[PDB]
RNA sequence: AUGGAUUUUUGGAGCAGGGAGAUGGAGUCCACUCCACGCAUCGACCUGGUAUUGCAGUACCUCCAGGAACGGUGC
C-alpha cells in the first residue's frame, strides 16, 4: 500500500546497522529498492569517527533504528 | 530565560566542524543548567558559551557527551557527581570563568576519560603551583590549557603533594 | 541494463587481480563479458610464499573478483 | 503460494524473529513489504551476547531474518486463504 | 578480444584437462576434463580429482557435474 | 529505472571520494567512471590496508557488489536531489 | 506448469508433506534442526511451521556457573513459525511422522 | 588585507596530529563566537598552519586580536586575516 | 564424449546412485529420485558421510540446490 | 492481481584459537615464563633528536633512532 515506511524517516538521524557490526548514525537523505542508503553527516561507532557524506550499499545493511529528530 | 525544554528544541543543531553533532545554547543568558532530558542524549557536544551559569552541574545521565564548551559564564563551582550523568565527558572547556581556589577543580578527578581541559582566564590560575596542582590530582588530563601534559610535570608534581 | 562493464580502456594491458581467499594473480586482459568474467593471459599467481607460478591464459569468474589494478597506463 | 503475502498480513501482531546473524527481535508489526522488509515497533532487541535494548522502532531488511515465531494463537488456516 | 565463455568451449573441444579454483576454499582445487557446460557455468568433468594443497593428495572422482557457484577461476594443466 | 543514490553517485565522478571494500582495504583517489552497478574505476590512489599500513596505486577498478560503502564530497550535499 | 514442479520435482518433499500432514526434519544453516509440520511452503522453502521442535547443540553457554568442557544437547518446542527458506540445508522426509 | 571571517594561522607546532590540532583549535576559538570550519594540512606546504572561519566578523576580528602570539603546543601563533574568503562562506553568503 | 552438458548428464543419472558434495563439506549418497531448473535435488535412501564416514542413514531427503558443490555418479 | 543462477532481497556460511611446566588462582577460563616475543607487511600511535614559516578546501604527510598498546591482510 504506502509505500511510507521508509519515506517517513527521510530527513531524520538515524542509526543503521552494518553485517559486519558497525554502527552508522547519519542524515538519512535517500534510499533504493536494494536499500542503498544516503546518509548526510554520518560518523561510525564501534571508538568514533567523523565520516561525513556516506553512500552505503544495501548489500551489507541489516537494520535502521531512528536517532533522532532532523537537524 | 530558563534552559527549558522548548528552548532546546528550537536550538540550533548541526554537525560541528570537527565532525561531532552539537547543540547550539549560546548567548541565551541561562542562569542554571537544567531540563537536558530533552535532548535525548542525541550530541556529542553541547555549547553553552556565553551565559551566566554559576555551577557545573544539574545534567542528566547523558552517554553520548563528549564535549563541553563553556566559554565565558561565571562557573565558580563543579558538581560532584558528574562521572555519573557524563561518563565519557572527554573534553571540557572552561575559559573565562570564576574559578578561584585549587580545591574546586577536585571534582574533575572523577571524570575518567576526561583528556582535553582547558580553564584560562580563571583565577585560579595564578595561584601558585595551579599547573601541578591540576596535573597529579586530574591525572587522566593530557593536554591542559592547550600545553601538553609532559613527564617531567608528572614527576615534578609528583614530588609536591606525593 | 545487462550492461558492459567498462573495460575496453584496460584491454591488451597487465593487470593486478585482488582475488577473494586473499587470492592474488597478475596479467594480460584478453577479454571479457557482462558478468564481469575476464580472460587473462600469461597469468601468474602469487603466492601467499612470494613465490609466483606462471599458470599460462586463464578465464577469472567476475563473482570472486574484488578489485583489479592496472601495472600499465591506460 | 507467495508467502511473504501471508507475512504482510501480520500488521499489529506482536513477533520474535531470529536473525541469520544470531540477533533476536521481538516487537509488533507495523510492516512486512514485498521484499520481507519488516518495520515494527515497541521493540525489545537482543544481539547475540548483550542484554536488550528497546527501541521505539526498527527496520528490517529482509534477507536479514532466519525466522518469525509467531503467535500461538495464529489463525493460520484463514491467512492462507487468498 | 576473446570472451571468456569461449575460451571454456575452447577447453571442451580441446580436452585439455582443467583445475578449478574454489570459492572461499583454497586448500581443495577440483581437476577433470570438461565434456560440457552449461549458461551457468556449470560443468561436466571427466575423470575428475580433488586436489589437496596441504595434503599433497588426491581424491579420485570420475563423473562429476560442478556447480559454477563455486568457480573461482579455471586453468589448463599438461597432465 | 535508476536508483537515487547512484545519481547522486554519477554526481561525484571527477571528485576526490573514499571506498571500503568488502574486505576493508580502504581506497581514496579520484573517481573517473561509476557504473550503474557501483563498478567504480578511481585514479592515483592512496590504499589503506586492514593492517594499517599505506601504499599509492595510479590507476584501479573495484566491482560494485565488493564494495562496502563510498564517501563522497560534502559539494554534493546542497542539490539537487533534495525532495 | 509451475504446480507440476512442486508436484513432481525435488519440491514433492514438500508438496507430501503439507498434504499428508507428515512431519519432516529440517537440517538448517545456523547449525539448527527444525523438526515438524509444513503448514506452507514456496519456491525459496519459505515455510509456516506447526509443533516445531528446534534441535541443537553447545558448549556450556558460561553465564553464572564453571566451565566443564563437555558439549551439551538442546531443544525447545515452537508451536508457530515461519521460516526463511534461504537457511534451508536439507530437508528430511521419514518414517518420521509414524 | 582587510578584515575577514577567516583567520589565517602559521607558526603552529607540526608535530600536533591533525585531528587533535583541529579540536583544540576549536576549542580554543570557541570563546570568540561560533567556528563554522577549520582547514588544515600536513602537507610540506601547509604544514604548521590553519584557516579558522567564523560565521560572525566581529568574532574573528577580537580573536585576531587577543591570540596574537598565543603559546599553543610550545609556540607562539601569529594570527592574520586570510587572503581570500573561504569557501564555506561564499556558499553560505550566495 | 560429443558435447555432454549439465542437464543431460544429471537427467542420464536419475534414476541412479549419486553422491553429492555440498559446500559445507557433507556428503550425502542416495539413489536420485529427481532434479529440477534451479539445481535443487531429491534423494532417496539417503545417507551421510561426513569426513568420509558412514554418520546417518536418512531415508528421503531435500537438498536446496545453493548447498551442493557438486554431484557424482557412483 | 508480482521476482532463489555472478554487482544488492531467499546467503559461502559454520566452527575452532599451537605445545609444555612438581606453574598460581577461580574439564573450562584468566595471568606469567620457555620453545616458534605465533612469523612477515602497511597505517595510526608512544619517547627523544631534527627539517620546514608555508594563504588553504584534504586517502595519509619532514627525517633519524628507539619503544611497541591497537587495527587489517597472508602463511
Amino acid at each position: 500500500g504506502k509505500s511510507s515506511k521508509m519515506l517517513q524517516h527521510i530527513d531524520y538521524r538515524m542509526r543503521c546497522i552494518l553485517q559486519d557490526g558497525r554502527i552508522f548514525i547519519g542524515t538519512f537523505k535517500a534510499f533504493d529498492k536494494h536499500m542503498n542508503l544516503i546518509l548526510c553527516d554520518c560518523d561510525e561507532f564501534r571508538e568514533k569517527r567523523v565520516l561525513g557524506l556516506v553512500l552505503l550499499r544495501g548489500e551489507n545493511l541489516v537494520s535502521m533504528t531512528v536517532e533522532g529528530p532532523p537537524p | 530565560v530558563k534552559l527549558t525544554a522548548e528552548l532546546i528544541e528550537q536550538a540550533a543543531q548541526y554537525t560541528n566542524a570537527v565532525r561531532d553533532r552539537e547543540l547550539d545554547l549560546r548567548g541565551y543568558k541561562i542562569p542554571v543548567i537544567e531540563n537536558l532530558g530533552a535532548t535525548l542524549d542525541q550530541f556529542d557536544a553541547i555549547d553553552f558559551s556565553d551565559n551566566e551559569i554559576r555551577k557545573l552541574d544539574g545534567f542528566p545521565l547523558l552517554r553520548r557527551l563528549k564535549t563541553l564548551l563553556v566559554n565565558n559564564n561565571r562557573i565558580c563551582r563543579i558538581g560532584e557527581g558528574l562521572d555519573q550523568a557524563l561518563p565519557d565527558l572527554t573534553e571540557l572547556i572552561l575559559t573565562n570563568n570564576s574559578l578561584v581556589e585549587l580545591g574546586d577543580l577536585d571534582p574533575l578527578a572523577s571524570l575518567k576519560s576526561l583528556t582535553y581541559l582547558c580553564i584560562l582566564r580563571n583565577p585560579v590560575t595564578n595561584k601558585k603551583h595551579y599547573r601541578l596542582y591540576v596535573i597529579y590530582k586530574v591525572p587522566q588530563v593530557r593536554v591542559l590549557d592547550f600545553q601538553k601534559v609532559k613527564l617531567k610535570e608528572r614527576q615534578e608534581a609528583e614530588k609536591m603533594f606525593k | 541494463k545487462a550492461h558492459p562493464p567498462e573495460l575496453k580502456k584496460f584491454m591488451d594491458k597487465k593487470l593486478s587481480l585482488k582475488l577473494n581467499g586473499g587470492r592474488h594473480v597478475q596479467g594480460i586482459l584478453r577479454g571479457f563479458d557482462p558478468f564481469m568474467n575476464l580472460v587473462i593471459d600469461e597469468c601468474v599467481e602469487m603466492a601467499t610464499s612470494g613465490q609466483q607460478n606462471n599458470i599460462g591464459m586463464v578465464v577469472i569468474r567476475g563473482n570472486s573478483i574484488i578489485m583489479l589494478e592496472a601495472l600499465e597506463r591506460v | 503460494m507467495k508467502l511473504v503475502r501471508f507475512l504482510m498480513k501480520l500488521s499489529h501482531e506482536t513477533v520474535t524473529i531470529e536473525l541469520k546473524n544470531g540477533t533476536q527481535v521481538h516487537g509488533t508489526i507495523t510492516g512486512v513489504d514485498v521484499s520481507m522488509n519488516t518495520h515494527l515497533k515497541a521493540v525489545k532487541m537482543t544481539l547475540k551476547n548483550r542484554e536488550p535494548v528497546q527501541l521505539e522502532t526498527l527496520s528490517i531488511r529482509g534477507n536479514n531474518i532466519r525466522y518469525f515465531i509467531l503467535p500461538d494463537s495464529l489463525p493460520l488456516d484463514t491467512l492462507l486463504v487468498d | 578480444m576473446v570472451q571468456p565463455i569461449n575460451l571454456i568451449f575452447r577447453y571442451l573441444q580441446n580436452r585439455s584437462r582443467i583445475q578449478v579454483w574454489l570459492y572461499e576454499q583454497v586448500n581443495m582445487r577440483i581437476e577433470g576434463c570438461i565434456i560440457g557446460f552449461d549458461e551457468y557455468m556449470n560443468l561436466v568433468l571427466d575423470d575428475a580429482e580433488e586436489i589437496h594443497s596441504k595434503t599433497k593428495s588426491r581424491k579420485q572422482l570420475g563423473r562429476i557435474m560442478l556447480k559454477g557457484d563455486n568457480i573461482t577461476l579455471l586453468q589448463s594443466v599438461s597432465n | 529505472s535508476i536508483g537515487v543514490p547512484i545519481k547522486v553517485l554519477h554526481e561525484a565522478e571527477g571528485h576526490i571520494v573514499t571506498c571500503e571494500t568488502n574486505t576493508g582495504e580502504v581506497y581514496r583517489g579520484k573517481l573517473i567512471e561509476a557504473e550503474d552497478n557501483m563498478n567504480c574505476q578511481m585514479s592515483n590512489i592512496t590504499v589503506t590496508y586492514r593492517d594499517g599500513r599505506v601504499a599509492q596505486l595510479e590507476q584501479v577498478y573495484i566491482r560494485g557488489s565488493k564494495i562496502r560503502f563510498l564517501i563522497l564530497p560534502d559539494m554534493l550535499k546542497n542539490a539537487p536531489m533534495l525532495k | 506448469r509451475e504446480e507440476e514442479e512442486f508436484n513432481t520435482g525435488p519440491l514433492s518433499v514438500l508438496t507430501q508433506s503439507v498434504k499428508n500432514n507428515t512431519q519432516v526434519l529440517i537440517n538448517c544453516r545456523n547449525n539448527k534442526k527444525l523438526l515438524g509440520r509444513v503448514k506452507a511452503f514456496d519456491r525459496h522453502c519459505n515455510m509456516v511451521l506447526e509443533n516445531v521442535k528446534e534441535m541443537w547443540t553447545e558448549v556450556p553457554k558460561s553465564g553464572k556457573g564453571k566451565k566443564k568442557s563437555k558439549p551439551v544437547n538442546k531443544d525447545r518446542y515452537i508451536s508457530k513459525m515461519f521460516l526463511r527458506g534461504d537457511s534451508v540445508i536439507v530437508v528430511l522426509r521419514n518414517p518420521l511422522i509414524a | 588585507i582587510r578584515p575577514n571571517h577567516t583567520i589565517y594561522i602559521n607558526n603552529m607546532n607540526d608535530k600536533i596530529k591533525k585531528e587533535e590540532l583541529k579540536r583544540s583549535l576549536y576549542a580554543l576559538f570557541s570563546q570568540f563566537g561560533h567556528v563554522v570550519d577549520i582547514v588544515a594540512l600536513k602537507t610540506m606546504k601547509m604544514r604548521g598552519q590553519a584557516f579558522v572561519i567564523f560565521k560572525e566578523l566581529g568574532s574573528s576580528t577580537n580573536a585576531l586580536r587577543q591570540l596574537q602570539g598565543f603559546p599553543f603546543y610550545g609556540k607562539p601563533m601569529r594570527i592574520q586575516y586570510a587572503k581570500t574568503d573561504s569557501d564555506i562562506i561564499s556558499k553560505m553568503r550566495g | 564424449s560429443l558435447p555432454l552438458n549439465p542437464k543431460p548428464f544429471l537427467n542420464g543419472l536419475t534414476g541412479k546412485p549419486v553422491m553429492v558434495k555440498l559446500k559445507w563439506g557433507m556428503e550425502y549418497k542416495g539413489y536420485l529420485v529427481s532434479v529440477d531448473g534451479y539445481m535443487n535435488m531429491q534423494l532417496a535412501n539417503t545417507e551421510e558421510y561426513i569426513d568420509g564416514a558412514l554418520s546417518g542413514h536418512l531415508g528421503e531427503v531435500l537438498i536446496r540446490c545453493n548447498n551442493v558443490l557438486y554431484i557424482r555418479g557412483v
